[PDB]
C-alpha cells in the first residue's frame, strides 16, 4: 500500500500537467506560439497558479 | 557541511529548426480584399481559402484598414503561425454596425443578420466603402434583414423573403399593414455622414496548432536535424527539445501527438510525411557534497 | 418528376439496440495506449434505436423514407448488399421558404448540395433491370422539384458504381454521425464487412471524420433517400409498377455525454466507457480504469 | 428607386 | 418604471454609434428585468463621448 | 470536542459558499442570468477557484 500510495501520487502529480486552470490550454508552447508576451503572462500565470 | 540539491542537469538547444508546408502561391489579398462587388449582410459571402502564404505585408499598399481585431491569437504572432480552415465572410455593413461584428453583441446586425460565436478564432477587418459602395443618387443594392422571429445562431445564413406578420393579423403571404417584407435597403450616398458610409467587412475564421495546416505565414523553412536539443517550429507551434525518428503510425487527419500529460510529444513533419518523436533534453538531478565553505 | 408511390403495405415500427456503437474520434489528435475521458454528443450506450426496412416479400412491402427530427444530431447504420441507400435530406420545412442540405449518390458522383429545393413528398431514385442485356441502368432521380438562389456546392469525380440487385446476407455497414454545431455539417462515418441476415450487429467501430461543411443553415428534420428497383417482372405505372432491394437502417439520437475512450498501441479507439449509463460504469469513469475490483 | 416608397426593400423611405 | 424594455423597436429608426454595457452583457437584456431605472440625457461633442 | 470539531468544519463548509472570492456574485444562477458565457466564464472560474 505504501509503493502503491507513492506511485499513484507521483503519476497524479504527472497526469496533473493536463489541466488548463482556467487558461486556454495546458501547453506553454501552444500558448507562447499564439499571444504576444502580455496575454502569454496571462495565460502562463494561470498555468503558474494551478 | 553536508550534500545539497540543486537545480536538475539541463541541456541548451544548439540551433533553431523552422518546418512548414511546401506552398508557393500567395493568398487572394487581390480576390478578397479588392473584389468588384461585395455580399449583402443577410447573404454573406464565405470563402474558403488554402493552399496559400498568408503574406499580408502586401496589403500594405492598398488597404487602409480602419478596424482590425483578432481575438484567439495576437497580431504580432500572425506571421509565425500556420492555419488549417481558413473562411472568409465579406459583406457590407452601415459605418455604426462594425461594432455588431464582436461576438458577444447584440443590435440588428448581430441578431437577424450576422453573428459570431463565443469561442471565435479569426480577425475581424473593416475598412471605409464610400467611395465604392456609394453613388450620386444613392445605391440601394446592399440589403439587410430588419424584421426576424428569433435571433440567428452563430455563422448561420438566413435568405428567406417570407412576409413578416408585425401585429395580429395574418399576411397570407402579402404585404401590407403590419405586414411587411424582411429585407430593407441601405441608403448610401457620398454625402452622408459617418456611420450612415458603406463599410466593407471581411471576418477570418480559422483554427489553431490541433489539425494538419495548409495556409501558413511568410515564414522560410530550414533543414531538419535529429538526435540534438534544437528549437523546432512546426506548422506554427514552437518549442524546444530532441527530435528522433518514430514507430507511430498518425491517422491521415492528424498531426500532432500527445501523452498523458496532454502535451506535444509527436509531430508530423510538413516537407516529407514522417512521424517524429519530441523528447525534452533536460533529464537527471544533480547534488553537491561540500564540507563546509568554512573548511574548503 | 415527384411520384408518390403506391402500394406499401403498413406495419408497426420497429426497434432495436445501438449496445456500444455512435463512438467517434472527438478530436484529430493521436493518442497511444491511453484512456482519455471527453464529453461531446455521443449516442449512448445500449440505446433505442428505430429500424427501418427495405423489403419486397411478395408479401409485405416496406419502402421507408420517413421525415424524422434532427434533434442534436444523428447516428445513421445502414446494412446493405447491394447499393440501396444513397443520401440524406436535411432542412427545416423541406420546400421552397427554407435552405436545405441534399446529399446525394447518383451512381456517378457523389453531390452535395445546399439549396431552397421544393422536395417531393415521395423522394427516390431508380435502377432499371434490363433482361436483354443483363445490366442495371440508372433511370430515375425525383428528389426535388426546383432549386433556386443558392450557395453551396459540390461534385466530387466520376465513377462506375454497381447497380446489380444481389441477393444473400447483408454485406456492408455503413455508419455515420451527423452534427450541425456553428454553421458546420460534421460528419463522420465507418464502413465495415458484415455478414448477416437482419438486425443492428453487436460490436466496436471508431468512426474517422469524414468531412465540416460550411452550409450555414437551420435544421431540424431529416430523411433518407433510397433507391428502388423496376424491370418487366414488375409492371404498371410510375407509382405501382416498382420493387424494393432488401436494405436495413437504424437511426439514433445523440445527447452530450461523457465518455471514457480507450486508445490501444496503434492509436485505434477499440472500447468506450459510457460514464451515464449505469453507476457500475461511472465508477469505471472515476477510476480510469475498465476493471472494477 | 426599386420599389416606391413603402413598398418592398423601401418600406424605411422618406 | 412599469413597461416592458423591448428595444427591438429602436431597430427602425436609432442607428447608434456608441453602445456599451457594463454590468450586464447586452445578449441579456432580453431576459431580465430592472429594477431602479434611469435615463440620463444630454449633449455633447464626439470627442467627447469616450 | 470531537463531535463539535466535526459539525464546526462542516458548517464552515456550507457557510464559505456564500464568499464572492473576487467575482462579481456568489451566487452562480445570478452571474448566469446576467452574463453571457464569455464575461460569465471569469466569474464561473473565480467561484470554482474559491
Ligand atoms: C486573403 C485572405 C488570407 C487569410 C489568411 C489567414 C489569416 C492570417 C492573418 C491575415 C491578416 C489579415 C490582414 C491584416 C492586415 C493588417 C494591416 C493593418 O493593421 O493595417
Ligand atoms: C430553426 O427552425 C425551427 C423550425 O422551423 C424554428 O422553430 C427555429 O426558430 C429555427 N431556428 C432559428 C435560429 O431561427
Ligand atoms: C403527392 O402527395 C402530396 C401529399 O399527399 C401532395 O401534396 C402532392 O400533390 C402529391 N403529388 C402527386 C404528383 O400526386
Ligand atoms: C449525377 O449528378 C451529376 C451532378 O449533377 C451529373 O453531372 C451526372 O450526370 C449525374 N449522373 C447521373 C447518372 O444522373
Ligand atoms: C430611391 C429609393 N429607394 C429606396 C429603397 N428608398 C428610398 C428612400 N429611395
Amino acid at each position: 500500500d505504501v509503493v502503491n500510495q507513492n506511485a499513484q501520487a507521483l503519476n497524479t502529480l504527472v497526469k496533473q500537467l493536463s489541466s488548463n486552470f482556467g487558461a486556454i490550454s495546458s501547453v506553454l508552447n501552444d500558448i507562447l506560439s499564439r499571444l504576444d508576451p502580455p496575454e502569454a503572462e496571462v495565460q502562463i500565470d494561470r498555468l503558474i497558479t494551478g | 557541511k553536508g550534500i545539497y540539491q540543486t537545480s536538475n542537469f539541463r541541456v541548451q538547444p544548439t540551433e533553431s529548426i523552422v518546418r512548414f508546408p511546401n506552398i508557393t502561391n500567395l493568398c487572394p489579398f487581390g480576390e478578397v480584399f479588392n473584389a468588384t462587388r461585395f455580399a449583402s449582410v443577410y447573404a454573406w459571402n464565405r470563402k474558403r481559402i488554402s493552399n496559400c502564404v498568408a503574406d499580408y505585408s502586401v496589403l500594405y499598399n492598398s488597404a487602409s484598414f480602419s478596424t482590425f481585431k483578432c481575438y484567439g491569437v495576437s497580431p504580432t504572432k500572425l506571421n509565425d503561425l500556420c492555419f488549417t480552415n481558413v473562411y472568409a465572410d465579406s459583406f457590407v455593413i452601415r459605418g455604426d454596425e462594425v461594432r455588431q461584428i464582436a461576438p458577444g453583441q447584440t443590435g440588428k446586425i448581430a441578431d437577424y443578420n450576422y453573428k459570431l460565436p463565443d469561442d471565435f478564432t479569426g480577425c475581424v477587418i473593416a475598412w471605409n466603402s464610400n467611395n465604392l459602395d456609394s453613388k450620386v443618387g444613392g445605391n440601394y443594392n446592399y440589403l439587410y434583414r430588419l424584421f426576424r422571429k428569433s435571433n440567428l445562431k452563430p455563422f448561420e445564413r438566413d435568405i428567406s423573403t417570407e412576409i413578416y406578420q408585425a401585429g395580429s393579423t395574418p399576411c397570407n403571404g402579402v404585404e401590407g399593414f403590419n405586414c411587411y417584407f424582411p429585407l430593407q435597403s441601405y441608403g448610401f450616398q457620398p454625402t452622408n455622414g459617418v456611420g450612415y458610409q458603406p463599410y466593407r467587412v471581411v471576418v477570418l475564421s480559422f483554427e489553431l496548432l490541433h489539425a494538419p495546416a495548409t495556409v501558413c505565414g511568410p515564414k522560410k523553412s530550414t533543414n531538419l536535424v535529429k538526435n540534438k536539443c534544437v528549437n523546432f517550429n512546426f506548422n506554427g507551434l514552437t518549442g524546444t527539445g530532441v527530435l528522433t525518428e518514430s514507430n507511430k503510425k498518425f491517422l491521415p487527419f492528424q498531426q500532432f501527438g500527445r501523452d498523458i500529460a496532454d502535451t506535444t510529444d509527436a509531430v508530423r513533419d510538413p516537407q516529407t510525411l514522417e512521424i517524429l518523436d519530441i523528447t525534452p533534453c533536460s533529464f537527471g538531478g544533480v547534488s553537491v557534497i561540500t564540507p563546509g565553505t568554512n573548511t574548503s | 418528376q415527384c411520384v408518390n408511390l403506391t402500394t406499401r403495405t403498413q406495419l408497426p415500427p420497429a426497434y432495436t439496440n445501438s449496445f456500444t456503437r455512435g463512438v467517434y474520434y472527438p478530436d484529430k489528435v493521436f493518442r497511444s495506449s491511453v484512456l482519455h475521458s471527453t464529453q461531446d454528443l455521443f449516442l449512448p450506450f445500449f440505446s433505442n434505436v428505430t429500424w427501418f426496412h427495405a423489403i419486397h416479400v411478395s408479401g409485405t412491402k416496406r419502402f421507408d423514407n420517413p421525415v424524422l427530427p434532427f434533434n442534436d444530431g444523428v447516428y445513421f447504420a445502414s446494412t446493405e448488399k447491394s447499393n440501396i441507400i444513397r443520401g440524406w435530406i436535411f432542412g427545416t420545412t423541406l420546400d421552397s421558404k427554407t435552405q436545405s442540405l441534399l446529399i446525394v449518390n447518383n451512381a456517378t458522383n457523389v453531390v452535395i448540395k445546399v439549396c431552397e429545393f421544393q422536395f417531393c413528398n415521395d423522394p427516390f431514385l431508380g435502377v432499371y433491370y434490363h433482361k436483354n442485356n443483363k445490366s442495371w441502368m440508372e433511370s430515375e432521380f425525383r428528389v426535388y422539384s426546383s432549386a433556386n438562389n443558392c450557395t453551396f456546392e459540390y461534385v466530387s469525380q466520376p465513377f462506375l458504381m454497381d447497380l446489380e440487385g444481389k441477393q444473400g446476407n447483408f454485406k456492408n455497414l455503413r455508419e455515420f454521425v451527423f452534427k450541425n454545431i456553428d454553421g458546420y455539417f460534421k460528419i463522420y462515418s465507418k464502413h465495415t464487412p458484415i455478414n448477416l441476415v437482419r438486425d443492428l450487429p453487436q460490436g466496436f467501430s471508431a468512426l474517422e471524420p469524414l468531412v465540416d461543411l460550411p452550409i450555414g443553415i437551420n435544421i431540424t428534420r431529416f430523411q433518407t433517400l433510397l433507391a428502388l428497383h423496376r424491370s418487366y417482372l414488375t409492371p404498371g405505372d410510375s407509382s405501382s409498377g416498382w420493387t424494393a432491394g432488401a436494405a436495413a437502417y437504424y437511426v439514433g439520437y445523440l445527447q452530450p455525454r461523457t465518455f471514457l475512450l480507450k486508445y490501444n498501441e496503434n492509436g485505434t479507439i477499440t472500447d468506450a466507457v459510457d460514464c451515464a449509463l449505469d453507476p457500475l460504469s461511472e465508477t469505471k469513469c472515476t477510476l480510469k480504469s475498465f476493471t472494477v475490483e | 428607386c426599386p420599389y416606391v416608397l413603402g413598398r418592398x426593400t423601401c418600406l424605411x423611405c422618406a
